[PDB]
């Protein structure tokens, strides 16, 4: 192993979290994985810094 | 009326979510705000009149 | 580690606890300002950035 060149292994990612109550209203986003509200504009370069 | 300062408006488009900030010579910021929002087709909370 | 002389692996599991709040009491205050315009759209403003 002292003669082996850096070898990268396949990445594995698992995220576990809790689902919101079964009958929770679709309009109630508390507890849901809602993306950052400005993410799309940040990805487009429209977000102003 | 002959107000010494005639009608004037400066409109600044932010480029985000339809946001716009306007500097206006008006006695009615509320109507200015709603009328601009109506013409643009965006919610009133996106328009700022000063 | 028994089979490798010039490369070694390590493992460690650690816990953590972090106190929540400013330790100076007076900074633990927050304000918000909300307007509902006539079309029903809501503009929220708060002290956070």
């Amino acid at each position: 192993s002292a003669t082996l060149l850096f070898q990268k292994h396949p990445p594995a990612n698992i995220q576990l979290f809790q689902e919101v109550p079964n009958g929770q209203s679709k309009e109630d986003t508390v507890g849901r994985p809602l993306p950052h509200l400005a993410a799309a504009m940040q990805a487009s370069g429209e977000a102003v810094y | 009326h002959f107000y010494l300062e005639t009608h004037c408006t400066i409109a600044i488009p932010k480029g985000e979510e339809g946001e716009m900030e306007l500097f206006v010579s008006t006695q009615n910021a509320m109507k200015t705000q709603s009328f601009v929002a109506k013409m643009l087709g965006v919610p009133v909370n996106r328009i700022l009149v000063r | 580690n028994k089979e490798n002389c010039w490369k070694k692996r390590g493992l460690c599991i650690i816990p953590t606890k972090f106190g929540i709040s400013f330790t100076v009491p007076f900074l633990n205050q927050a304000g918000a300002l909300i307007h509902v315009y006539t079309d029903g759209s809501v503009l929220v403003s708060h002290g956070g950035t």
